[PDB]
RNA sequence: AGGUACUCCGGGGAUAACAGGCUGAUACCGCCCAAGAGUUCAUAUCGACGGCGGUGUUUGGCACCUCGAUGUCGGCUCAUCACAUCCUGGGGCUGAAGUAGGUCCCAAGGGUAUGGCUGUUCGCCAUUUAAAGUGGUACGCGAGCUGGGUUUAGAACGUCGUGAGACAGUUCGGUCCCUAUCUGCCGUGGGCGCUGGAGAACUGAGGGGGGCUGCUCCUAGUACGAGAGGACCGGAGUGGACGCAUCACUGGUGUUCGGGUUGUCAUGCCAAUGGCACUGCCCGGUAGCUAAAUGCGGAAGAGAUAAGUGCUGAAAGCAUCUAAGCACGAAACUUGCCCCGAGAUGAGUUCUCCCUGACUCCUUGAGAGUCCUGAAGGAACGUUGAAGACGACGACGUUGAUAGGCCGGGUGUGUAAGCGCAGCGAUGCGUUGAGCUAACCGGUACUAAUGAACCGUGAGGCUUAACCU
RNA sequence: CGGGUAAGUUCCGACCUGCACGAAUGGCGUAAUGAUGGCCAGGCUGUCUCCACCCGAGACUCAGUGAAAUUGAACUCGCUGU
RNA sequence: UCAGGUAGAGAAUACCAAGGCGCUUGAGAGAACUCGGGUGAAGGAACUAGGCAAAAUGGUGCCGUAACUUCGGGAGAAGGCACGCUGAUAUGUAGGUGAGGUCCCUCGCGGAUGGAGCUGAAAUCAGUCGAAGAUACCAGCUGGCUGCAACUGUUUAUUAAAA
RNA sequence: GUCGAGUCGGCCUGCGCGGAAGAUGUAACGGGGCUAAACCAUGCACCGAAGCUGCGGCAGCGACGCGCGUUGUUGGGUAGGGGAGCGUUCUGUAAGCCUGUGAAGGUGUGCUGUGAGGCAUGCUGGAGGUAUCAGAAGUGCGAAUGCUGACAUAAGUAACGAUAAAGCGGGUGAAAAGCCCGCUCGCCGGAAGACCAAGGGUUCCUGUCCAACGUUAAUCGGGGCAGGGUGAGUCGACCCCUAAGGCGAGGCCGAAAGGCGUAGUCGAUG
RNA sequence: CCGAACCGACUAAUGUUGAAAAAUUAGCGGAUGACUUGUGGCUGGGGGUGAAAGGCCAAUCAAACCGGGAGAUAGCUGGUU
RNA sequence: GCGAGGGGAGUGAAAAAGAACCUGAAACCGUGUACGUACAAGCAGUGGGAGCACAGCUGUGUGACUGCGUACCUU
RNA sequence: GGUUAAGCGACUAAGCGUACACGGUGGAUGCCCUGGCAGUCAGAGGCGAUGAAGGACGUGCUAAUCUGCGAUAAGCGUCGGU
């Protein structure tokens, strides 16, 4: 059973779901629009959405709570310097998921993840 | 574990029955586009309910 | 002349060891006669000398099945049936005062120890229990587990043998394979049917589950008894074991939350952080799942009975529970309680909803085709769920709280960072119960749940009644 | 028979009724040693009472590739009998 | 054959360097059951042929250690205490290393003196943080009675390592 | 004493009653059911076999007459004995006969005999076939856990080879989870790094290709194809020298083959 | 004596159409010696070698492998159109 | 896909003689049509037999329902 | 005529079977012979230190293999045939 539980093991162990996440979410920030399977965007919402609400409010503390999410200070730089002024009043939702069919080598659903104002 | 009497192609048969593929009940077609696409897809020329989505 | 357990080939179920079969001497369980025991008294309880059966449970007989293989003793797991009943229920007789027993009859609903020793089954022992039943099921169960014992190859002792070797003598050591086709069974779907289609609520043929019991108190120190002792019947409470549900509490878990900390590498360095070392090692802990947690259950009642007890009553002027007639009588039976259930093809009922076009051809009929039409509803797709292997089932799709995010709260951890002060410094203190906080709660259209398209039709056979027209 | 245990067919100490010990196919002892045999205790624990939760890899679903033993033929149910 | 850094006794072990790799099916899901692991209330061998497996012990220094003995042993018997960090002693100590200078010489790759610089344990006293200082990895379970074989060795490659 | 017509208990005999408990499910008439649809006795009907009869046909044996007729009778069969045949390949008959106006073989259909079989013919095929009467046999297959090849089943099931681990952007391409480039992440580091001997032998580098090979895809490869690439007085071998050991002129020994060994000559791991 | 490399193989689980025709994982023994290892040499089948288990002698051992006597023989089993 | 493979064209007497090449059997695997089949228990046939389809009352195909019926070899 | 009731009732094929048609796979069958098998009649009964049998490596306008040949290397001289 697993009532009631929240989040996907997406078939890997706790410490390599969370440096791929670490990883899929400087891209997403990087880029602003990316490709993946659909479960992983549908995981990665839960990730960067929070980094954004955090990037609001730009002070010595929530820049070192963001490096320690990304451990990448060019992500956390566009996050406050960037991203929170674009999303500042916005409550929410900053990114969209798009599906877009199959991947060729395994059949895998895919999707698009991007900002909402990309 | 082994069967002891071969099976017959009768059995097989009833076997696959549950086999068939089903055909995707319809497309749909973008507004503005005029692509058909996988319903909840974007199209192939990447349009998604009438806006373009992505380049490419 | 011997040995082979270091072994080998060709054969046999022509022939042994296991299990089945036939048999039933033996075994076990009934019964008949009644010498006697029992103060008297054969029959409360035992029953000598002898007699007659039943079972298929023991020890055996046979050699019918299997030697081109039907794996063994015991344990473990899971059982299922019989009744010759261990407990609980009902009853007759007693050498039955009571309490407690003896013996026989009825009864198979449910229940029916943990340990020490030994490979043990068994048995003895310790301590429980209402009780620790007897048997059948390949001495149930190794394509379910074990492998201690038996029964390969090593080695030794006693013993036998000149010896190789041998011994249901002993001793230490010694590979247990199989992905389930079919039947069966547990679950879960797809198809078609049920006669126009569709959405619901049902009826209940039938099936399954459940059914155990202790102790204390009252009745009552009453009945009984010289005392010692000590009830039936009836009522109340509280447990054991078992079962179902649940998570409010008490807790476990809680690698998705917070903190402490060792070694090391990195982010330029300080400070702050991250990676790796079993989650590095640890301390706490949210939701969920859960037992040790805490709610509930077994019934009462009814019907028809078993053994047994009767009423009235002749046959047979009496007697007689029986022949006619009438009444009581148990955890067994049929119900009552819980769940499934109309594929119940004997395919049931009730409520509601939907569809009221045109034409042509033919072999002329429950016929075929075209045009128009496309309902109720369904499905699909999407966001999903204390629903789930997949199907299925439930919620929701902008006329929207379905999921994520966001906002507020709660909870958990336990006073972040930065700055300042004190101290030579480790560190302490202030800002500060701070900071961070998953799955929780209350909100909120920010994101994603798209307009469509698809399936499903167009008033539903014949015959005969009844009623109306 | 004694000891140990609530309880000890094993173990230890004795007895001698040695079925069938016995003196280099050695007898009786023996410190140390042993992945050697038996028995007891402290610690320790999911071995167990009696299992619960969690993390991973399979099992399950989708896409790609793609075996095996076996097999007279099968329209391959229960029971009681034969 | 070669053998870097930090910790370490170390070629153990942990994390790294140079250098080299992610192992030639993937994507989801988050049932039973199997495999490999983590934790567990109360109990603690009741399990079982048997504590099989698991759990546990585990470092250094010091204190301390019985029967028995072939006088070597037994013995790491057993059992116990201390352990991080900071400051002081001492702006870095004991010790190691050793320059200039100075002196001598049978004048050198020399002796003697001298000690700047560099390196650097261990201890004691005081303070201080945490539930925990051998904090991770790593790393003996211990004791009692007894059979057999003295001992270290050897053996049934592939079910027997033993007497 | 009352009461007023039967009563009592032996014998033999028909049918029934108790005695009577078992394991998956009624389960001791085959079932339904039966009070006769049970049992006894008597009788008359009917059903019932591949038995008997009727009708038609074939064969064996024996009679009787002229191979034929007539007649009687027989015809279940393993081991096994006896009798009579079908078809296949090859030799003669055959320098014949059939056949491109379509042979053999293949595949259908019709007819035919008691059978093995025979005949005809449509389609396919595209060059052989062969009467009759004789002759000879590698002369007939379902089995031998037979032999060889082909193809099934289980089944689109198990599995895809260490649980060190991946994420994304760009490139190329018909197509990219796997190739190339980039950033990040993770893993080894007394090795999963570097370099030799042995062993292998072109696997090396470049271009090109993706059938097969690669447990998937592949644009990639230790795969296919083509071209290129290995430079020594000093490194190694060869070489000088010997060890164990081998061979060994003569020699000694042995039926033969050969055995041993002297002078010698080889032999590195030195 | 403790303990890596190296040489072994006591226990358990897994695996048993394996990753492997003897392994993997966690533990285990020896580890200056009767030690271990490279290269080359020698011993040959009733023979070798054996700290001895009938062990080993190329995944083969109570008499190796290959070829031959050879179509051994088979009072047995199967099959026989 | 400057593929594999295929469709045309052409050669040839013939290309279902196209190099995976004469003939091209059987097992095995498909597509199409006719009939049967979702209340029915077993060597799957045989005897009886309705209905439907087809070709000319009959022939062919199918076979609801029903009596009977446990393969072959060996030993 | 309609409504109701009772009774009876075809059209479904997820798939499966039999028959037929047309295919796939596969390589039987027939037909075929520069290969074998058994002989008869003849020949020759050896080759080698003048270096054999059997090989290695070369050899072409040649990348490979077969056949031939040998640094004079699919060949050179001479005499005959053609
Ligand atoms: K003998
Ligand atoms: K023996
Ligand atoms: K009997
Ligand atoms: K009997
Ligand atoms: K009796
Ligand atoms: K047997
Ligand atoms: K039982
Ligand atoms: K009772
Ligand atoms: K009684
Ligand atoms: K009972
Ligand atoms: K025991
Ligand atoms: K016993
Ligand atoms: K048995
Ligand atoms: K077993
Ligand atoms: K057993
Ligand atoms: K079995
Ligand atoms: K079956
Ligand atoms: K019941
Ligand atoms: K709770
Ligand atoms: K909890
Ligand atoms: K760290
Ligand atoms: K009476
Ligand atoms: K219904
Ligand atoms: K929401
Ligand atoms: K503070
Ligand atoms: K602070
Ligand atoms: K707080
Ligand atoms: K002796
Ligand atoms: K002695
Ligand atoms: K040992
Ligand atoms: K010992
Ligand atoms: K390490
Ligand atoms: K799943
Ligand atoms: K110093
Ligand atoms: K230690
Ligand atoms: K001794
Ligand atoms: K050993
Ligand atoms: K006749
Ligand atoms: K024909
Ligand atoms: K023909
Ligand atoms: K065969
Ligand atoms: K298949
Ligand atoms: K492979
Ligand atoms: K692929
Ligand atoms: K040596
Ligand atoms: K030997
Ligand atoms: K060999
Ligand atoms: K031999
Ligand atoms: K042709
Ligand atoms: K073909
Ligand atoms: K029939
Ligand atoms: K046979
Ligand atoms: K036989
Ligand atoms: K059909
Ligand atoms: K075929
Ligand atoms: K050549
Ligand atoms: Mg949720
Ligand atoms: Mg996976
Ligand atoms: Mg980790
Ligand atoms: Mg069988
Ligand atoms: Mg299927
Ligand atoms: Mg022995
Ligand atoms: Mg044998
Ligand atoms: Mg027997
Ligand atoms: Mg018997
Ligand atoms: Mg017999
Ligand atoms: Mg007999
Ligand atoms: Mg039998
Ligand atoms: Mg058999
Ligand atoms: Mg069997
Ligand atoms: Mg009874
Ligand atoms: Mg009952
Ligand atoms: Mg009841
Ligand atoms: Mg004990
Ligand atoms: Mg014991
Ligand atoms: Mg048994
Ligand atoms: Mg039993
Ligand atoms: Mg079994
Ligand atoms: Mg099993
Ligand atoms: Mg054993
Ligand atoms: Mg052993
Ligand atoms: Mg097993
Ligand atoms: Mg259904
Ligand atoms: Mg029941
Ligand atoms: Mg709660
Ligand atoms: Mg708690
Ligand atoms: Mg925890
Ligand atoms: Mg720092
Ligand atoms: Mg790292
Ligand atoms: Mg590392
Ligand atoms: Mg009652
Ligand atoms: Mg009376
Ligand atoms: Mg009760
Ligand atoms: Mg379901
Ligand atoms: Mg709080
Ligand atoms: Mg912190
Ligand atoms: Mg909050
Ligand atoms: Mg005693
Ligand atoms: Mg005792
Ligand atoms: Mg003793
Ligand atoms: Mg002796
Ligand atoms: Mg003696
Ligand atoms: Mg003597
Ligand atoms: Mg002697
Ligand atoms: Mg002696
Ligand atoms: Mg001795
Ligand atoms: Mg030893
Ligand atoms: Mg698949
Ligand atoms: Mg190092
Ligand atoms: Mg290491
Ligand atoms: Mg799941
Ligand atoms: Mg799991
Ligand atoms: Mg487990
Ligand atoms: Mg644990
Ligand atoms: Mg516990
Ligand atoms: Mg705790
Ligand atoms: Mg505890
Ligand atoms: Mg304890
Ligand atoms: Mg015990
Ligand atoms: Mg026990
Ligand atoms: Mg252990
Ligand atoms: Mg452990
Ligand atoms: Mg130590
Ligand atoms: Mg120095
Ligand atoms: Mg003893
Ligand atoms: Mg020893
Ligand atoms: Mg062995
Ligand atoms: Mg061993
Ligand atoms: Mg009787
Ligand atoms: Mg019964
Ligand atoms: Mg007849
Ligand atoms: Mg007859
Ligand atoms: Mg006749
Ligand atoms: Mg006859
Ligand atoms: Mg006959
Ligand atoms: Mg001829
Ligand atoms: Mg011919
Ligand atoms: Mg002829
Ligand atoms: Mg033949
Ligand atoms: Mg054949
Ligand atoms: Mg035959
Ligand atoms: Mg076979
Ligand atoms: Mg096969
Ligand atoms: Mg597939
Ligand atoms: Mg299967
Ligand atoms: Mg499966
Ligand atoms: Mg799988
Ligand atoms: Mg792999
Ligand atoms: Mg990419
Ligand atoms: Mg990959
Ligand atoms: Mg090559
Ligand atoms: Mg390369
Ligand atoms: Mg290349
Ligand atoms: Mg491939
Ligand atoms: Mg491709
Ligand atoms: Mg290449
Ligand atoms: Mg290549
Ligand atoms: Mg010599
Ligand atoms: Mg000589
Ligand atoms: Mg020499
Ligand atoms: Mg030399
Ligand atoms: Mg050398
Ligand atoms: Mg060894
Ligand atoms: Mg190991
Ligand atoms: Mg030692
Ligand atoms: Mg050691
Ligand atoms: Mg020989
Ligand atoms: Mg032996
Ligand atoms: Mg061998
Ligand atoms: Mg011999
Ligand atoms: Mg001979
Ligand atoms: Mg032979
Ligand atoms: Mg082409
Ligand atoms: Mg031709
Ligand atoms: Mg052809
Ligand atoms: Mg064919
Ligand atoms: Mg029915
Ligand atoms: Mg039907
Ligand atoms: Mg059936
Ligand atoms: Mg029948
Ligand atoms: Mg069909």
């Amino acid at each position: 059973m697993r009532h009631r539980k929240s989040g996907r093991q997406l078939n890997r162990n706790s410490s390599h779901r969370q440096a791929m996440f670490r990883n899929m979410a400087g891209s997403l920030v990087r880029h602003e629009i990316i490709k993946t399977t659909l479960p992983k965007a549908k995981e990665l919402r839960r990730v960067v959405e929070p980094l954004i609400t955090l990037a609001k409010t730009d002070s010595v503390a929530n820049r070192r709570l963001a490096f320690a999410r990304t451990r990448d200070n060019e992500i956390v730089a566009k996050l406050f310097n960037e991203l929170g002024p674009r999303f500042a009043s916005r409550a929410g939702g900053y990114t969209r998921i798009l599906k877009c069919g199959f991947r060729a080598g395994d059949n895998a659903p895919m999707a698009y993840i991007e900002l909402v104002d990309r | 574990a082994v069967q002891q009497n071969k099976p017959t192609r009768s059995k097989r048969g009833m076997r696959r029955s549950h086999d068939a593929l089903t055909a995707v009940t319809s497309l749909s077609v973008d507004k503005t586009s005029g692509e058909k696409h996988l319903r909840h897809h974007i199209t192939a020329d990447g349009y998604y309910r009438g806006r373009k989505v992505i380049a490419k």
